[PDB]
């Protein structure tokens, strides 16, 4: 039960992750880190706050931000080392 | 667009169910004082059919100025409340609303007749491809369309320019 | 509701051991749980010899109101059993034949 | 229920035969974990209390 | 007087195979929970909470999507928009 | 021959080969479709491969 | 060399008494004359290539080279091509799976699973709509029939829903079929792009054709059927409905609707996604409360099919691609988890209900395994196809509308709860009480499964093996001016 | 010292397949490299 509660809410964190992915893609042209931040300074800021939002929201997920943060205390169901 | 008188065209309804719950009644009686008695209330639903269809067919006319397949919706959920109060459920009630207007919808599309309009039909049309420079009718085809006819009827955006991207971002 | 019945028995000493294990739970300090204890075994031990069915019933009912107001979050269990962290842990497999289900494959 | 009476499958805590309830899957062991210290009322008081 | 051939043998239809051993314990409480769950549009019924579910599910969200996908439809361009610039078009 | 083979080696948990029903399970066992699948199949797969790689 | 090859296949029948050993043969021989044709397949030109006419009036009996062309029209582009590789891949399994289950009138059972195959297959060399149409409706009656004699105890009621709600869709396709034979006088697939129809009539059309469409893939809320008639369908019936006959709908969308409609699609295309994102967020909820194997992975189907259309809708080269790459990974991974449910745990324990399963992790520890590594594919792990179909048809529909892509992203996590939801419960926990132990998975299951998944895994680490066949067609069908 | 269970050999039926493709698929794809850089094209053109 606890790994399933961590795999679907890191799952929530890469839904909004991949909702980034597409507004990348869209805006950019392309997922590279050179270009991105090549041309970033340029963007328009409401299509990089929909971009950073949606990536702040899937590292809020993983980073067990209060948000998203039940999971990280059922983890030590495992193991010690893990 | 001249209106529909409603009420008029509603009191002849009224009579003409009248007189068919009447010709049912009859028949329903030879088949089986007493006619009317073991009717049925036949005649109050060929009265009621009669009165809901007509009325509300013509009010919603005259109403959205407009004549077309809506109208006919309205006027079969009307008369499908009435033929559903029969059943004294509402989930019985809903469903024949909803059911009847929705297959008089399909009727008031298709053309609201049984038989055809013979005049507006492929075989009696101007068909195939058009000639020269002729504007588009029904059932003819084309080769290609003018632009404006798209951006028109389609709208701008969505990739729907008046002018193709490479000529207009062409440079000089 | 007897004054005195194997019912009554099992009932209270059933409240006790309840008592005594949230005492536990509550207070980290060995010997602070050592004088919560004594104190809650005079309490028990003043209102022993209770008769009159009304008096022992409303007693009963406060003290069971006092114990599920001083209820613990988490009970403190050992690993091997429910609540305890090992529990069902490397649980050793049933030792069983196979049952065949197919005259051709395996 | 208590995790001591002893069961046909102890991990699901059920007796062969035990009817189910229509809303089983509601209530069986693999159901969402159900706390039992606060209300779930009084729960969502101090949560946006908090 | 009316009466099939004599000429006709019919024996049993027997469908051959293994029997193998039975490998699951059934459980009658699951079974009927079972058939329950599955034959339930059998004796569905619209009730309060049925209709409203119905009524929420099958009319008002599709109702909200396409308002939404056609007061939408064409609204934003975001390729390449730079800053000062509208990314809408209308 | 397929019924007497089968059952003896499903009620037996022993092979009708070496001659009294020996025990000797590990090896010396073909199923039927595997001479057909693995000569046939798997090198039409690798050759969708090889094809797809060269033919991108 | 036909006379020659009856003879063969009457005297195998005779000495042997079981077909089957012929059908895998013919079946892996029909696999290499297509990995043939590939070969010899020119991709520099966006022209069908292999054509040929049946039932022309001059050869009723043969090939025609006439100069009026009356009968039936054949031949294949890349589009084509890709889906006939995958029927053609798929179908050797399909009768491999099978192989030792049927044990009464096997003959017939093999018959019909080979005939649905073929029936496919040829489906997609159709180059017109009167033989797609044919070719289309003919599995209905072999579907009926297979579903009806071997299926499960529901089988009855499995049968009548798959032959009534696909004719039941196929009708108002042939509403909109005969509309264009009588509007146009053709019917051909080669140059209907040519012809440009009224706005009104290009509206009227569309109606039957995407009616069709909902029926077959299925889309919100006709779907109803597709839990059932899998469910109590054998195996093969499953893993053909699942893997091809869904995608044929995608197909259907790509080949019939898009170059002959185009207007009227971009008129209709946001009905389209209101629909799509109804079929995605509905039917994923009501996985969740499933208690049927089987059932659970027939839901997990229409979602990833609402995805594949929000994908081809989209109006975007990426999204095209990315549908098409999530129907052949669909159709790699979804027989492969039918297998599993209705293949081994059905054929072991006779019973599909959940709550019997339980911790089989413990007596058949490859099962497991295979079980874990087919639902992460299933969810869309990346360097797996669908995780590939899954992103480029989302970048499409996000492309499309912003909006309604960016909610359809929710799919990510549906997906995950239920097929997660159900794994967790059979691999894991103490062994079931109400079972007894069996063999594990065996190596002909062993074998079918890892075609699969390495099929999965080797377009989703490099999609762009792909892309020689389908780069064509990711142009061929948008419309922008 | 932890126990010690019985000996398996280290190549196993599974091993040999996989590897055996899995490496000649590799060097067939070097081989038609090479033959390109040799002969213009490659082999299997
Ligand atoms: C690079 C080139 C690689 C290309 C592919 C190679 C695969 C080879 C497969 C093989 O060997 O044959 C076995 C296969 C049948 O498998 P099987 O072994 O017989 O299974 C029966 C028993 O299970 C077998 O007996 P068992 O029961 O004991 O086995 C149990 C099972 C275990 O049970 C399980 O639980 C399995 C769990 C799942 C495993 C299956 C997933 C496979 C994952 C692959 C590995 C992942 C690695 C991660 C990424 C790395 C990338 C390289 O074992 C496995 O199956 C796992 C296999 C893993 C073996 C790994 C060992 C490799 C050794 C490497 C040594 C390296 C040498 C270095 C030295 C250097 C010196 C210079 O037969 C075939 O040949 C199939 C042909 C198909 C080939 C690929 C398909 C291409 C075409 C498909 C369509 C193309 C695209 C789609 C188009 C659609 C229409 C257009
Ligand atoms: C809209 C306004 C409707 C307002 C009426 C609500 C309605 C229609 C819902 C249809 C939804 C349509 C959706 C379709 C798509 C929409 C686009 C559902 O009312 C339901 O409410 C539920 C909850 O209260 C009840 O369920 C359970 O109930 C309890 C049992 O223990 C529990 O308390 C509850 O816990 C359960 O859950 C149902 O029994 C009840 O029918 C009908 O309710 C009422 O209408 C009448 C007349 O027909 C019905 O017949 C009446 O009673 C009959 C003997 O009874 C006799 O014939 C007669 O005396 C009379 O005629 C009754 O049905 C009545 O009740
Ligand atoms: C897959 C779902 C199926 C359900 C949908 C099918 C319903 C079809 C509706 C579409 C359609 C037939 C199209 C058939 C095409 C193939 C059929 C498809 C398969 C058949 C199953 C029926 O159109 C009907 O629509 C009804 C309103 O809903 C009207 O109802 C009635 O309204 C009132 C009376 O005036 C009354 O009050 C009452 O009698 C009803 O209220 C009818 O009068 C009307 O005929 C339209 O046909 C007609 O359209 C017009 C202009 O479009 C065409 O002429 C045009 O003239 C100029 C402008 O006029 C243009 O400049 C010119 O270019 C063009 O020449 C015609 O040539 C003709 O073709
Ligand atoms: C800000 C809002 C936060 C949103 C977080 C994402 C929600 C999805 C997370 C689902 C989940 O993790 O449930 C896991 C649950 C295990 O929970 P539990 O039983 O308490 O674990 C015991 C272990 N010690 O195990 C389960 O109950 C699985 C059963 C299905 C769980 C999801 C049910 C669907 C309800 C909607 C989920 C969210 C929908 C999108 C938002
Ligand atoms: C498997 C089984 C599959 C079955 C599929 C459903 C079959 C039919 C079920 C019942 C549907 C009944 C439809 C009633 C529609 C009511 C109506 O009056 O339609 C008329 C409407 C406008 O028509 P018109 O007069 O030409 O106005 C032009 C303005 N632009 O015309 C329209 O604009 C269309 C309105 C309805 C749109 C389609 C509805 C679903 C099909
Ligand atoms: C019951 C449902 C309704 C039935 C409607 C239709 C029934 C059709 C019956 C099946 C017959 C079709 C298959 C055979 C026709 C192709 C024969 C042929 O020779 O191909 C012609 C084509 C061009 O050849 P050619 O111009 O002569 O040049 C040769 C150069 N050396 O050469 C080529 O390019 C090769 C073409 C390969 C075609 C692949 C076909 C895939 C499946 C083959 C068998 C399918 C049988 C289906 C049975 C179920 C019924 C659908
Ligand atoms: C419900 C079920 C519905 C079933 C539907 C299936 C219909 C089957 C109709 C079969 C006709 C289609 C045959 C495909 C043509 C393949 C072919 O070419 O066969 C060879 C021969 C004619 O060949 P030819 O015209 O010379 O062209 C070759 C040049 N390289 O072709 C011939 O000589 C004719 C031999 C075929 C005879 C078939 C007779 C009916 C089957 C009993
Ligand atoms: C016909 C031409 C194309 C056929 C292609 C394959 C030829 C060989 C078929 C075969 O292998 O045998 C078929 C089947 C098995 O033979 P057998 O073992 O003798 O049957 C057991 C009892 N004797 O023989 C049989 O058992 C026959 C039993 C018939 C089953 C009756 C119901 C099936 C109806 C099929 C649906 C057809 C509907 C057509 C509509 C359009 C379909 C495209």
């Amino acid at each position: 039960k606890s790994a399933l509660s961590a795999v679907l809410m890191n799952r929530f964190g890469d839904a909004f992750f991949v909702l980034g992915l597409c507004v990348i893609a869209y805006v950019f042209g392309t997922l590279n880190y050179s270009t991105i931040f090549a041309t970033a300074y340029l963007i328009n800021t409401d299509l990089l706050v929909l971009i950073m939002l949606a990536l702040f929201i899937a590292a809020m997920a993983k980073s067990a931000q209060f948000g998203l943060h039940n999971w990280l205390t059922l983890a030590m169901e495992g193991p010690t080392p893990v | 667009f001249h209106p529909y008188n409603t009420l008029g065209l509603a009191t002849q309804s009224a009579m003409v169910g009248l007189g068919a719950g009447v010709v049912a009644a009859a028949a329903r009686n030879s088949l089986a004082l007493t006619t009317f008695s073991k009717s049925g209330g036949v005649v109050t639903i060929f009265t009621g059919a009669s009165i809901a269809y007509v009325f509300t067919y013509c009010s919603a006319a005259n109403l959205r100025e407009r004549k077309d397949g809506w109208n006919h919706m309205w006027a079969g959920a009307a008369t499908g409340a009435v033929l559903g109060a029969r059943t004294k459920l509402v989930p019985a009630f809903i469903g024949w609303t909803v059911l009847c207007g929705a297959a008089c919808g399909l009727f008031g599309w298709t053309g609201a007749r049984f038989n055809a309009d013979r005049k507006a039909s492929l075989e009696q049309s101007p068909k195939g491809f058009v000639q020269e420079d002729a504007h588009q009718t029904f059932w003819e085809v084309v080769h290609r369309r003018p632009l404006s006819l798209t951006v028109e009827q389609l709208g701008e955006g969505r990739g729907i320019n008046a002018v193709p991207i490479a000529t207009a971002t062409e440079a000089p | 509701p007897v004054p005195f019945s194997a019912a009554n028995k099992k009932l209270v000493t059933s409240m006790y051991r309840q008592s005594l294990k949230l005492a536990r739970n509550w207070i980290s300090n060995r010997q602070l749980f050592r004088q919560k204890a004594v104190e809650i075994r005079h309490k028990f031990d003043q209102n022993a010899q209770i008769s009159n069915p009304r008096l022992l019933a409303r007693t009963l009912d406060e003290t069971r109101a006092h114990l599920y107001e001083f209820r613990h979050p988490d009970p403190i269990v050992p690993p091997s059993f429910p609540g305890g962290t090992k529990y069902e842990r490397n649980v050793p497999p049933r030792m069983e034949k196979i049952m065949q289900h197919n005259l051709y494959e395996p | 229920k208590n995790p001591y009476k002893k069961y046909d499958d102890q991990q699901d805590r059920r007796n062969l035969e035990e009817p189910l309830s229509v809303n089983d899957d509601l209530y069986d062991m693999w159901s969402p974990d159900r706390f039992t210290h606060f209300k779930n009322q009084d729960a969502l008081k101090y949560f946006i209390g908090f | 007087e009316l009466k099939p051939s004599s000429a006709i043998q019919r024996g049993p239809l027997n469908k051959g195979g293994w029997d193998a051993p039975h490998a699951l314990h059934n459980d009658g409480a699951i079974d009927r929970y079972a058939h329950w769950r599955t034959f339930y549009q059998e004796r569905f019924k619209y009730t309060r909470a049925t209709g409203k579910s119905t009524l929420i599910f099958l009319v008002a969200f599709p109702a909200l999507i396409g308002y939404v996908a056609y007061q939408s439809e064409g609204l934003f361009e975001f390729a390449g928009k730079r800053r000062g610039e509208s990314v809408t078009t209308r | 021959l397929k019924d007497y083979y089968y059952n003896g080696r499903r009620i037996l948990d022993k092979i009708p080969v070496k001659v009294t029903w020996e025990i000797k399970r590990e090896g010396a066992e073909k199923e039927d479709w595997v001479n057909q699948m693995y000569f046939l199949y798997a090198p039409s797969l690798i050759l969708l491969l090889i094809v797809m790689v060269y033919k991108s | 060399i036909l006379l020659s090859s009856l003879y063969l296949f009457n005297r195998i029948l005779a000495w042997q008494g079981n077909v089957k050993h012929f059908y895998l043969f013919a079946s892996n021989l029909l696999l290499l004359f297509i990995v043939v044709l590939y070969i010899n397949f020119n991709t520099f030109s966006n022209s069908f290539q292999f054509n040929f006419e049946l039932f022309n009036s001059l050869n009723p009996f043969g090939l025609s080279n006439s100069d009026i062309s009356n009968g039936l029209l054949f031949g294949i582009d890349g589009l084509s091509l890709t889906f006939i590789l995958l029927t053609v891949l798929l179908i050797p399994l399909t009768l491999l799976g099978n192989w030792y289950n049927i044990n009464f009138n096997s003959n017939l059972y093999y018959t019909l699973v080979l005939a649905i195959g073929l029936v496919i297959l040829l489906n997609f060399w159709a180059l017109d709509y009167i033989s797609f149409y044919i070719l289309f409706e003919a599995t209905l009656p072999l579907l009926f029939i297979l579903i009806h004699i071997y299926g499960s105890s529901d089988s009855e009621r499995a049968s009548f829903y798959v032959l009534m709600f696909t004719l039941s869709g196929s009708l108002f396709m042939l509403l909109s079929i005969v509309v264009i034979s009588i509007v146009l006088n053709t019917t051909n697939f080669i140059n209907h792009n040519l012809f440009v129809l009224s706005l009104d009539l290009q509206t009227i059309i569309w109606l039957g054709l995407f009616i069709a469409i909902m029926v077959k893939t299925p889309l919100f809320p006709i779907h109803v059927w597709l839990p059932v008639v899998h469910s109590e369908s054998p195996l093969a019936g499953s893993m053909i409905l699942a893997g091809l006959i869904l995608k044929l709908a995608l197909y259907a969308i790509l080949r019939l609707l898009l170059p002959l409609l185009c207007e009227a699609q971009i008129l209709y295309t946001p009905m389209i996604y209101i629909i799509s994102l109804l079929t995605i967020i509905l039917t994923s909820l009501a996985t969740l409360r499933q208690i049927d194997l089987k059932v659970i992975i027939a839901y997990s189907s229409i979602s990833h099919m609402g995805i594949a259309i929000l994908g081809v809708c989209s109006n975007t080269s990426l999204g095209i691609y990315g549908s098409i790459v999530l129907g052949v990974a669909h159709g790699f991974v979804s027989p492969a988890l039918f297998l599993i449910v209705g293949g081994i745990l059905y054929d072991r324990y006779h019973i599909r209900i959940v709550n019997y399963y339980k911790g089989l992790t413990t007596y058949m520890p490859q099962l497991a395994t295979y079980i874990i590594i087919l639902s992460f594919a299933n969810i869309g792990t990346p360097l797996t196809g669908n995780f590939t179909g899954e992103f480029l048809s989302l970048q499409g529909g996000f492309i499309r509308n912003p909006i309604i892509g960016g909610i359809s992203c929710i799919s990510v996590l549906l997906a995950a709860i239920y097929q997660l939801k159900l794994t967790n419960k059979l691999t894991g926990g103490i062994s079931s009480i109400y079972m007894h132990r069996t063999n594990d998975v065996t190596i002909r299951e062993k074998f079918i499964m890892n075609i699969l998944i390495i099929s999965t895994l080797i377009i989703g680490i490099c999609p762009q093996i792909m892309y020689n066949l389908l780069y064509w067609t990711v142009n061929n069908y948008i419309y922008i001016i | 010292g932890p126990e010690l269970t019985p000996a398996v050999p280290f190549f196993q039926p599974y091993v040999l397949k996989w590897a055996g493709v899995s490496l000649g698929l590799v060097a067939f794809y070097q081989f038609n490299s090479s033959y390109e850089a040799k002969n213009g094209h490659t082999w299997v053109e």
